[PDB]
């Protein structure tokens, strides 16, 4: 009752944003500070990631626990309760679902962000292929 | 409100939006299993001349759903079937509820669905597209 | 009463984001088109604008209609009534407010609301500032 | 349901076990002055334990809007975080001046913040000033 394509059209987006966003994977805090555009780029990337993450999510678990209300940050526990996501993964990657009339981002926080996403959402991509490839079986 | 009820406030729709053609509930709210999704097809010909006096008329459709409707704006999601991607029309015709129409829900059902041997051609370019990230990664 | 602070940092901010977002005033279709971060940006800086524009709308009605609700787009239409901006310009700009699960976001739609909100938020910029200025002399007498 | 300050002033007791590091949390903007909208919180940090905390964490400050939200019972779509330790001097003033204090440690955490932010209408008047000379110069530039 499941739909692999739904879920290999979000991870297929999330790759691409993922190769969008290593373009940022060598930049110093200091030129990142003095790049208004550069923020915006790198906070968009962010929230198209994880939304996309969410969706899965939220696809996955729509037939596992249906019915059952989750938020998006225990969603990305859960997905480590059955063991589609490690649960190393699933914890480390969890706080990401709080990237998704007051300006108040801080690009400090946001940098540290990047290098975050470049290294948790891979496995979450290599992670979700595996789950996929075991439902062809 | 329930698809019935939503049907029936619908036909006031042709006034607050006069190309409307149709208009279709899709995802979790059509499949049974309870964000709205929501699908308009376009008449071509009479939204080219409403875009004239009203450029940005795409971006007031999901506050005329909502004011007529009772549900939050903001949780409202507009798919534009006019140009949207096969794999979209897809489910839209496949799961989706039509709530206004002027036998054109039927037309455009048979016009977009696919075999399962398309969805599966699909989705295995997807796995290879996937694949490849995941080789170039090194993960 | 109504705090001028709050209404003049918006403006500020609009007319900046406006300044950065005029460095795209002259590129074509087809250079918007195959840049994706030139589409972040954009699509990015169309959002802080029409968020400010709402927050002022917002704490100006918070003061004349106190306790009413108004939705983004009813909201500028209403300053059109209170002859704050003009009713041509709320007519034109209140489907800006549209701006702020599924990839629905068409670039072909985006590019114009660039040149759209070149043309009209400066001047939305210049009507709130003159009823600033409006409020300066009431305030006097 | 919409909580009332003294209802928030009872569920932000519980921010000690999610967020250790928390010393201030101010409810600020409409919900503090009294007029459907979105609720402002500023919060200010033990910078020391904070740092301890990001280490084990490094994206701590994107959940504190789901750790509210869960508490408050309101939706965390619609909440608003300024962290005080690095905002601007406006904000902090507005912050101190209609602001509710939903939590401090120790008592006397929100008073001295209040005098050591405040701004007087001389220096608000100033800043109005800058802000439109910097409209004005806009205006000019853009020919309207
Ligand atoms: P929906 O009920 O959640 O199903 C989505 C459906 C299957 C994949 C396709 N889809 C989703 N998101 C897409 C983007 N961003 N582009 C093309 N196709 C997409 O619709
Ligand atoms: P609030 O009551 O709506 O705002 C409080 C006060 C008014 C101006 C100032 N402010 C708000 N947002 C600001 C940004 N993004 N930068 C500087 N100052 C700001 O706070």
């Amino acid at each position: 009752n499941i739909e692999p394509v739904i879920i290999e059209t979000r991870l297929e987006l999330i790759g691409r944003y993922l190769d969008h966003l290593k373009k940022f994977e060598n930049i110093s805090l200091d030129d990142y500070l003095s790049s208004f555009e550069q923020q915006l780029i790198t906070e968009e990337l962010l929230q198209l990631i994880t939304q996309a993450a969410i969706d899965i999510n939220d696809h996955i678990l729509s037939k596992l626990k249906s019915g059952k209300s989750y938020t998006n940050f225990e969603a990305f526990i859960e997905l480590g309760k059955y063991q589609i996501l490690t649960p190393e993964l699933a914890k480390q990657i969890a706080p990401s679902s709080g990237l998704r009339e007051y300006d108040d981002i801080d690009p400090n926080q946001v940098f540290m962000a990047i290098s975050f996403a470049l290294q948790q959402y891979p496995l979450y991509v290599r992670q979700i292929n595996s789950y996929l490839i075991t439902l062809e079986e | 409100p329930t698809i019935a009820e939503l049907r029936e406030l619908s036909l006031r729709l042709l006034t607050k939006i006069p190309y409307l053609k149709m208009l279709v509930l899709f995802g979790s709210r059509a499949t049974g299993n309870i964000d709205w999704d929501f699908a308009v097809l376009y008449d071509e010909e009479k939204y080219n001349l409403y875009i004239q006096n009203n450029p940005l008329a795409a971006f007031v459709i999901p506050g005329i759903l909502g004011e007529i409707f009772k549900i939050n704006s903001d949780k409202i999601d507009i798919v534009e079937l006019n140009h949207c991607s096969k794999l979209i029309a897809h489910f839209v015709a496949r799961d989706g509820k039509v709530l206004y129409e002027e036998d054109e829900f039927d037309k455009f059902q048979q016009r977009v669905l696919l075999s399962n041997t398309e969805i599966k051609k699909i989705e295995k370019t997807k796995l290879e597209n996937i694949e490849n990230f995941l080789q170039r990664w090194g993960v």
